């Protein structure tokens, strides 16, 4: 029963690492959307500078 | 890293707009306040009638 | 133009630094009574069980 409770604690510790990898994926997607929106604004300023 | 490149591009275009407008305004300044440079009048309003 | 250009200087790098400090789960709003959007993190079920 001690061996079972030790291995149960190790399984719960692994669920915590999967959520961190998902937070990184969400941040990386939001920052990609943000980079695209800032490229469009930079292209608008480049047109104003050509004028 | 992409965002850091986009930030350098944005800062460069912002600085190019500043330099572009300062250069643009240098054509409108009257020759009395500018030093000895051959400020040949570009506008009719700058010519002595 | 010099003043407004200085406000926008390093704008992307300022926003990214602030975004890095945010907790994404705090943005996730849920409505209990149809009218009041509360952060999911303020729900007592999540305060008590969310890692």
């Amino acid at each position: 029963q001690e061996q079972i409770q030790t291995a149960e604690r190790e399984i719960v510790g692994q669920d915590l690492n999967c959520e961190r990898a998902q937070d990184l994926c969400r941040r990386s997607l939001l920052l990609r959307a943000f980079n695209k929106k800032r490229e469009e604004e930079c292209e608008a300023l480049c047109q104003s500078n050509k004028k | 890293h992409l965002l850091r490149v986009t930030n350098k591009k944005l800062n460069h275009e912002l600085q190019s707009i500043v330099n572009g407008v300062q250069t643009l305004m240098s054509f409108f300044s009257t020759p009395e306040t500018a030093c000895e440079l051959s400020s040949q009048p570009i506008f009719l309003s700058q010519l002595l009638l | 133009i010099i003043q407004e250009s200085q406000r926008l200087q390093d704008s992307i790098q300022k926003e990214v630094k602030h975004f890095s400090a945010i907790c994404l789960p705090a943005l996730l709003k849920v409505s209990t009574d149809g009218f009041n959007l509360l952060p999911s993190r303020e729900l007592s079920i999540n305060r008590m069980s969310n890692t």
